[PDB]
């Protein structure tokens, strides 16, 4: 029939085409009810604080605080030297350095060879 | 820029569209008539009425809110509140 | 019908800009007037050969009157 | 130089003897007067330096740094009086005393004529900075930040002390003039390699060099506003000044020993710009921008051409002013909402118009926008690096693109969009804050008008 | 930010050195305060200084 | 926007949303009014053809196939109203929306420029402050012990009360503020 | 006002730890899923869907 | 609780007590005079006077001196047929090369 | 004008063709030039006359500094700090003068290209040769000294160049 749509990581699967959207178990309905209950509880708390007339300031967001903490200060305590981390770190932190070193050293060696052989167009190169 | 809307203007335009609907009898159409309890339409007809109102006033009614607009008075109130009409 | 336009308080920003303009122009305008008068009346020096046996000073080696001062 | 040194040592007793409510007024007024007096040092000669005495001398490289330090002191006073309202009188006076001591040490550091006196002063600058950070910082991490800053700097600088005393024993003098006139080539041997390494590594840690830079985010994020202003504006310039001074005696070994440092600086410039792209904290974003710009300055000093040195000096001055302004703006936002997260407060353009203008101007200068001195310095460094090699242009172009990206991203995130609904304590901007931003920004444009004053001796 | 700045540049220079110094400090200062033990140590030191230093 | 969402969309809600989306995309394809009316009548004819279906499994399969057909045949650039989320005029006036808490930080001279507005504003503030305790009491009386199971709020059950959590809904900025 | 128990912690290795983490992040225990323990520093932070 | 600790104080607003506050000090008179001295000294004195002083600093870098010297040397050398730029910085007669 | 030296800054004689109109139509350029002279040129000339009258009442003079020659780094002994200082300062002054010489030649080149316009490739060959020679000599003198250049380094470079030239001459004669 119609050509199928293949989702990617940068073009995800639409909800209307998700197979799980048309196969609803009774437990799925109670999961959705629990999710709505959690959202409603959080919404009620935020709205009460928001509409409080005596509140002056910023409603601190525990979720935002957890996010900013986990992004920076929680990374090193939870890092372990593994083969994957070691290889990725060595690659991403050493390979570019030596690649650029090889490129620049080769270029400058060729330039110096031309300078010594005296066949490089260096006229008008007054500023250096 | 454009002239401001009024409650009477919104009501007149919604009733104008509903009277230009064929499935609705113009004589028995009042601002309190229910689209299904006392007009005899169904869900698809209500969807078409909402789409006609969207085309009429040039703005979109979300599906979550449009399903509940079961009366011309409800449509008038919704559009007036969304467009910030108080007179 | 005119409707009230809700805006943040611009009084403090306007006051700061007014004070900044006043204090820049408090000394800037006299400086500009003085520079203009000096340039109009006490013009720049004219280059000349050093008379034999005369030893000038550094301000006599410089050209603009303000730089010489 | 005593006409500038003594008024600071008189700022000390005046601050300690003034009344409890006149401390800020007196300190600000007399700091501004001292800055005006120090403006007279910009009249330099084309042949040699200004040799005041056997102890202090001034050059085209020292003079703008001294003017920047003296102008930076009153701005730190204004920010401090913003955030230290509830402090006791004695602690306010101690804070002002630490700032005054830091300024005095910096002045004597830039004007010292011997390498050993320069070392003693530039190591003495650590104590007031460490006390300020670890005493008046806000958060818990100030202690760890102080430890990192202190031990990085000292581990860098101790081999420098050993190398300096060795060089004095070898040659007879550490006076800069004598070692410039009696300079001799450095043979390619392991001993010379390690002497080169000792000196350069001290100043590279002070710069900082990429891979030796973690203390910079740690210290700049966790220091009070005055500490952040002085750390980025002036204290990062001690490494550049030292490298521009000591490399007289390290030739021709610098031609061969500069490869690892050049590669580190270029790649780390790219890496820190990319890090800035994905930062959840505003102060961390500004700190990593500082790292990128100082990496560019390191590249300039290492390639070591007359066009690179002018670019290095211009970029140092421009970065000092711009980073100080950015830290002040971030601190005003923090004082509004008591948090450093970038996405917590938005719509600050529709809530605070003139601050939005200041943010726009500072962010425009943070990226190289012509004809600002930031662009002048960056362009000179890029041109010298192009004459050095023709792929440095690739690296510099990538860095410029990412710099524009993260600067405008910070501006768009903080200022544009819709305001956060629940943040209802954003009072209108103070005349003090607006005046602080004006005093940061106007001298930069005046320097753009007169650019030969900050291009160094090589001009 | 994560792999290099927060993890490996921290592990190489400041973290490894601090860990080594902490371990050496624990080793040095973990003594039971027994004169028998550290006087036997004195005897070993005397023998070594006599034999290995000429 | 003004209505609290539910936990899930029933089959009727799903099919009605699909019907509206298909009608909008068909209008995008059929630019002209007569052609659009013809093809919209045909589309409603298909919906009415499948309208009576006792088997919910078959109805769900028909819905799934219709959704796949829609996704294949959707307009790449459908018409969006200017003020709608995808529209060109969307969020244009968000920079002009200023809140009343920002209004109360005015200088006394600025406030004196509008003597009558701020008297009514003070009246509104008194009304808000005199009702918060009753609002919170009403909210906590009607909530289940477990907590709010939905995002809907109750009305004012008493003659002198206001619906709980009303201040920001009532005082939200106008759609064309400046 | 956030206590020391409301901050992200180590990778959960027991169902009690997983339940406590899910409660901490205001998530259902069935919906909670941490990043795989590869020593990348994620910790017990949930792996939410990669959408926008 | 584990301590007898003070509650975190509410943020203090300078605009509440003093509507026309410059944000320097709590005392209105001290705040006004702090603003006045900062603005006057900084903007007026430092900005204007230092900028004009720097603009009219004497030409101690010898830019115009060097230009006049170069003009004289160019005139003399092209009048006499000598090269405009000398080939050597020093005198090879005074330089003694190794054998 | 007597402001600058015509020999240092040459300008070819200006050949302006006489107008030869062929139509009876008025010339808008001529009318607008007359308007510009009447409205702008006369008032600015009067203002400059007044300013120059005010200047002539306060006529004072400034002089050009003359530096006598001093022994150079070749004459200075090894680690004789005073002679080294004098020679280094003299070398720096000579460096500045040479830079200004190159600047003058470059200004000649630019002005000649602009003046010649569309025939610049052929009519500016004379100024291109002078610039080539001056730039070649300046580059050989101060090409790769570095950021910390000094009279000693320039002398060492000259010694290296002289040794190379001597070796080349010997090889050619061999
Ligand atoms: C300035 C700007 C920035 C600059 C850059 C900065 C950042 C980059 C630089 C720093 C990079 C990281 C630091 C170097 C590596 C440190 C690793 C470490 O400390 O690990 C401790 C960490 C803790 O030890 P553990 O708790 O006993 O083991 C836990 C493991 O999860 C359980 O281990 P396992 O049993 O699963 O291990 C299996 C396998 C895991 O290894 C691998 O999968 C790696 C595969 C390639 C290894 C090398 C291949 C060639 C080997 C033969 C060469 C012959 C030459 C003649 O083991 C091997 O392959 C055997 C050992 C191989 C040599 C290791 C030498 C050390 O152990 C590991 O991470 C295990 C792997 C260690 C090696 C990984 C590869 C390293 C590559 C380095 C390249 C340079
Ligand atoms: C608040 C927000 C903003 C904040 C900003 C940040 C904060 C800033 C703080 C202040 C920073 C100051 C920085 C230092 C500045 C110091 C001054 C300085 O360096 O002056 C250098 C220099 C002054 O020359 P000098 O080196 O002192 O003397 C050399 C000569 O000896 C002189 O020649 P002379 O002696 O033969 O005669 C010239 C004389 C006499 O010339 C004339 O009289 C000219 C007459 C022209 C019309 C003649 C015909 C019409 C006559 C009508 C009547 C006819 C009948 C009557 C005739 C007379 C009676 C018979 O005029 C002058 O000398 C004028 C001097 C002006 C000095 C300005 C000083 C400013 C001080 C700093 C504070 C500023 C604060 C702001 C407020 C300023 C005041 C509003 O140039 C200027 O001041 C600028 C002149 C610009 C003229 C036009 C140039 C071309 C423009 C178009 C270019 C292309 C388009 C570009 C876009 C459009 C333009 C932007
Ligand atoms: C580890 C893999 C590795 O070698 O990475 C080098 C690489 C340097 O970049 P590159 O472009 O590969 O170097 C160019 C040539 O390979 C090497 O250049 P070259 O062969 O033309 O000759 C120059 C060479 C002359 O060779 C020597 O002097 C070798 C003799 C022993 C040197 C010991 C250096 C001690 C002082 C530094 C201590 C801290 C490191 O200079 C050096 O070795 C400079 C030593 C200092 C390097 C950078 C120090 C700061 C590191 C910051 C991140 C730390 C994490 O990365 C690092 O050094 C940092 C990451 C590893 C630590
Ligand atoms: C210098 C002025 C510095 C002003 C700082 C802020 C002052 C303030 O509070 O203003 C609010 C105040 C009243 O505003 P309000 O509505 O009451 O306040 C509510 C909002 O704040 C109202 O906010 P707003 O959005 O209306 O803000 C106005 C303005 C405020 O923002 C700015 O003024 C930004 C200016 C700094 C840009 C930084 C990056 C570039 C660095 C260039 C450095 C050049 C230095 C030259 C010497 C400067 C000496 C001070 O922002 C903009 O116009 C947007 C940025 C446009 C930048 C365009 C730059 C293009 C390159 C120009 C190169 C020119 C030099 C080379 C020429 C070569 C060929 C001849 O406005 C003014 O006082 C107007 C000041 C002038 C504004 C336009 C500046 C134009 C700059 C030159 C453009 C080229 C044409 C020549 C113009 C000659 C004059
Ligand atoms: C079109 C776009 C135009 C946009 C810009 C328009 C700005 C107005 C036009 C320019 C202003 C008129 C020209 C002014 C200019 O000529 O003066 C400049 C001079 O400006 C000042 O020198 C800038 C001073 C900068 C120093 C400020 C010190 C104040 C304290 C700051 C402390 C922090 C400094 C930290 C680093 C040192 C350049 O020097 P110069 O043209 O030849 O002076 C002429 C006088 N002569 C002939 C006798 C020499
Ligand atoms: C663990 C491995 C540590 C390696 C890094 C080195 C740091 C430990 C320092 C210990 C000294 C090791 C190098 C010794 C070099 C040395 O002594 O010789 C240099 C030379 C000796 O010459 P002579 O003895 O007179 O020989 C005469 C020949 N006829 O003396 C000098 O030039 C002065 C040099 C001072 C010593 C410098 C040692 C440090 C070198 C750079 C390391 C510092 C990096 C800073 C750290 C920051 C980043 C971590
Ligand atoms: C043979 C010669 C070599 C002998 C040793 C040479 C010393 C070289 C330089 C040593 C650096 C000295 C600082 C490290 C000392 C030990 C630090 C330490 O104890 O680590 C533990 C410590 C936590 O324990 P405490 O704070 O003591 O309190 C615990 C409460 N429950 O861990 C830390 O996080 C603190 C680390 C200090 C800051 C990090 C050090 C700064 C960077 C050091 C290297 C600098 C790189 C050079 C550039
Ligand atoms: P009212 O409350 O009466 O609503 C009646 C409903 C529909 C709720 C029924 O009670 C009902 O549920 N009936 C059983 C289920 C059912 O009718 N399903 C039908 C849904 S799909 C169907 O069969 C029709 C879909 C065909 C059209 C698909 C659109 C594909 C083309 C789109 C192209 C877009 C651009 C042209």
């Amino acid at each position: 029939s119609f050509p199928k749509y293949k989702p990617s990581r940068l073009a995800t699967l639409p909800a209307t085409l998700d197979p799980a959207e048309y196969d609803i178990s009774p437990e799925t309905r109670k999961a959705q009810a629990e999710r709505l209950a959690i959202r409603s509880r959080l919404k009620r708390e935020y709205l009460l604080q928001y509409n409080d007339p005596n509140r002056l300031g910023v409603i601190e967001d525990p979720a935002l605080i957890r996010w900013t903490y986990a992004r920076s200060a929680n990374i090193y305590p939870n890092f372990r030297p593994t083969p994957k981390t070691s290889l990725l770190g060595a690659l991403f932190g050493i390979g570019p350095l030596f690649f650029w070193y090889y490129v620049f050293k080769t270029d400058r060696d060729k330039k110096e060879k031309l300078i010594q052989e005296g066949k490089l167009d260096q006229t008008f190169n007054i500023s250096y | 820029d454009a002239p401001p809307l009024t409650l009477e203007a919104i009501k007149d335009r919604v009733l104008y569209v509903l009277k230009l609907y064929d499935k609705i009898d113009p004589e028995k159409l009042s601002v309190n008539s229910h689209f299904m309890k006392d007009l005899g339409l169904d869900s698809l007809d209500q969807v078409e009425i909402i789409m006609a109102m969207e085309d009429e006033f040039g703005f979109e009614i979300p599906d979550i809110d449009a399903e509940k607009l079961m009366c011309p008075q409800e449509i008038v109130d919704y559009i007036a509140d969304k467009k910030d009409v108080y007179e | 019908k005119r409707l009230f336009i809700i805006k943040p308080s611009g009084f403090y920003d306007r006051r700061f800009l007014k004070l900044m303009r006043f204090y820049i122009l408090l000394t800037g305008i006299p400086v500009a007037i003085g520079i203009t008068l000096v340039n109009v009346f006490i013009g720049e020096a004219e280059l000349a050969d050093i008379p034999e046996g005369y030893v000038p000073e550094h301000w006599e080696y410089f050209k603009h009157p303000i730089s010489r001062w | 130089m005593l006409k500038i040194i003594i008024p600071t040592t008189m700022l000390l007793p005046m601050t300690w003897m003034s009344k409890h409510n006149m401390i800020w007024i007196n300190a600000t007024v007399h700091s501004l007067l001292i800055s005006l007096i120090s403006l007279s040092l910009l009249n330099q000669l084309g042949e040699n330096s200004l040799n005041f005495s056997l102890t202090f001398f001034s050059d085209s490289l020292s003079a703008p740094l001294l003017v920047l330090t003296t102008w930076l002191l009153p701005l730190m006073l204004m920010a401090s009086q913003s955030h230290l309202s509830k402090e006791t009188t004695t602690r306010k006076k101690l804070y002002i005393t630490m700032l005054i001591l830091l300024q005095l040490f910096l002045i004597m550091t830039f004007t010292a004529t011997e390498l050993i006196l320069f070392y003693i002063l530039f190591e003495a600058t650590l104590v007031p900075t460490l006390i300020i950070i670890t005493r008046w910082g806000n958060q818990t991490e100030r202690l760890n930040a102080g430890l990192y800053f202190l031990f990085y700097t000292l581990a860098g600088s101790l081999p420098l002390l050993v190398a300096l005393v060795y060089i004095q024993n070898t040659t007879g003098s550490l006076n800069f003039l004598i070692i410039h006139y009696w300079s001799h080539p450095l043979s390619n041997s392991w001993s010379n390699i390690f002497m080169w390494l000792a000196c350069i590594m001290a100043f590279m840690v002070k710069m900082p060099l990429y891979g030796l830079h973690l203390w910079l985010p740690k210290a700049h994020v966790e220091a009070p506003i005055a500490g952040s202003m002085v750390l980025a504006a002036v204290l990062l310039k001690l490494g550049g000044y030292g490298m521009m001074r000591i490399t007289t005696i390290l030739n021709p070994l610098t031609n061969y020993m500069a490869y690892p440092f050049l590669m580190l600086s270029m790649w780390g410039m790219i890496m820190t710009s990319s890090i800035c792209l994905r930062q959840t904290d505003l102060k961390s974003l500004i700190a990593y921008s500082s790292v990128s710009h100082m990496a560019l300055v390191i590249v300039a000093i290492m390639i070591q051409t007359p066009w690179s040195f002018m670019g290095a000096t211009a970029l140092m001055i421009a970065h000092g002013l711009t980073s100080s302004m950015l830290f002040c703006l971030a601190n005003t936002n923090y004082e509004r909402v008591h948090s450093r997260t970038m996405i917590l407060a938005r719509g600050l353009q529709t809530l605070l118009p003139l601050m939005a203008t200041w943010w726009l101007v500072a962010s425009l200068t943070n990226l190289a926008l012509p004809p600002s001195i930031n662009l002048i310095g960056e362009l000179f460094i890029i041109t010298a690096s192009f004459s050095w090699s023709n792929i440095t242009i690739i690296l510099m172009g990538m860095n410029m693109m990412i710099t524009a990206l993260y600067s405008l991203y910070m501006l768009i995130t903080t200022q544009r969009g819709k305001y956060t609904h629940h943040i209802n304590n954003i009072k209108p901007s103070f005349t003090r804050e607006n005046a602080l931003m004006a005093l940061h920004i106007l001298p930069l444009l005046l320097l753009t008008l007169n650019p030969k004053m900050i291009l160094g001796p090589l001009y | 930010s994560s792999l290099l700045d927060l993890i490996w540049l921290e592990t190489i220079l400041p973290k490894t050195t601090s860990f080594i110094q902490m371990k050496m400090s624990i080793m040095v200062s973990n003594q039971k305060g027994l004169i028998k033990l550290y006087f036997l140590s004195f005897l070993i030191t005397i023998m070594i200084s006599m034999t290995l230093f000429n | 926007a003004f209505s609290a969402p539910a936990a899930y969309l029933t089959h009727q809600q799903k099919v009605l949303r699909l019907y509206k989306r298909a009608l909008r995309h068909l209008e995008s394809w059929c630019v002209h009014r007569d052609k659009y009316r013809y093809f919209a009548c045909l589309m409603r004819a298909r919906f009415d053809e499948h309208k009576n279906e006792k088997d919910m499994v078959k109805a769900t399969q028909l819905l799934r196939q219709a959704e796949e057909e829609f996704w294949y045949g959707q307009h790449p650039q459908p018409y969006i109203f200017p003020e709608s989320p995808g529209g060109t005029s969307y969020e244009r006036y968000e920079c002009y929306k200023v809140p009343e808490w920002c209004l109360d930080d005015w200088h006394p001279s600025e406030k004196a420029m509008y003597p009558d507005y701020f008297a009514k504003r003070e009246q509104w503030k008194r009304l808000r402050r005199e009702s918060w305790e009753r609002e919170v009491k009403q909210l906590q009386e009607e909530t289940p012990p477990g907590g709010p199971r939905t995002e809907a709020l109750p009305p004012a059950r008493k003659e002198g009360d206001l619906p709980p959590l009303w201040w920001h809904i009532v005082t939200r900025p106008r759609e064309r503020p400046m | 006002h956030v206590t020391k128990d409301m901050f992200p912690g180590p990778y959960p290795k027991t169902p009690e730890e997983r339940a406590a983490a899910a409660k901490k992040y205001n998530m259902r225990v069935e919906d909670y899923e941490p990043y795989p323990d590869d020593g990348m520093g994620y910790g017990d932070y949930p792996k939410l869907p990669d959408r926008s | 609780i584990r301590l007898q600790e003070d509650p975190d104080p509410e943020d203090e607003n300078l605009y509440e007590k003093n509507p026309d506050s410059h944000g320097y000090d709590k005392d209105p008179i001290v705040d006004l005079w702090n603003m006045r001295v900062v603005f006057f000294f900084g903007f007026s004195i430092v900005l204007v006077l230092g900028s004009t002083f720097v603009a009219y600093l004497p030409d101690y870098r010898m830019q115009e001196w060097a230009r006049r010297e170069a003009e004289r040397l160019v005139k003399y050398r092209e009048a006499n047929g000598l090269p405009l730029m000398e080939s050597n910085c020093f005198d090879p007669n005074k330089i003694q090369l190794p054998e | 004008p007597d402001s600058w030296d015509k020999d240092v800054y040459p300008e070819p004689p200006r050949r302006t063709p006489a107008p030869a109109p062929q139509t009876s139509l008025p010339n808008p350029v001529t009318y607008l030039t007359k308007i510009f002279d009447l409205l702008v040129d006369r008032p600015v000339t009067l203002a400059r006359e007044f300013i120059e009258q005010q200047h002539a009442k306060n006529r004072y003079y400034y002089y050009h500094r003359e530096f006598r020659r001093v022994p150079d780094i070749t004459e200075c002994e090894e680690k004789d700090i005073l002679c080294m200082f004098e020679a280094e300062m003299q070398w720096r002054r000579d460096y500045k003068v040479d830079q200004e010489i190159v600047n003058i030649i470059q200004e000649r080149l630019k002005a000649c290209q602009q003046r010649e316009g569309e025939s610049y490739r052929q009519n500016c060959a004379k100024e291109l040769e002078q610039f080539t020679q001056v730039s070649k000599a300046f580059q050989d003198r101060y090409s790769d000294l570095g950021a910390h250049y000094s009279a000693r380094k320039c002398l060492a470079k000259q010694k290296q160049r002289m040794l190379a030239e001597r070796k080349a001459a010997k090889e050619a004669a061999a």
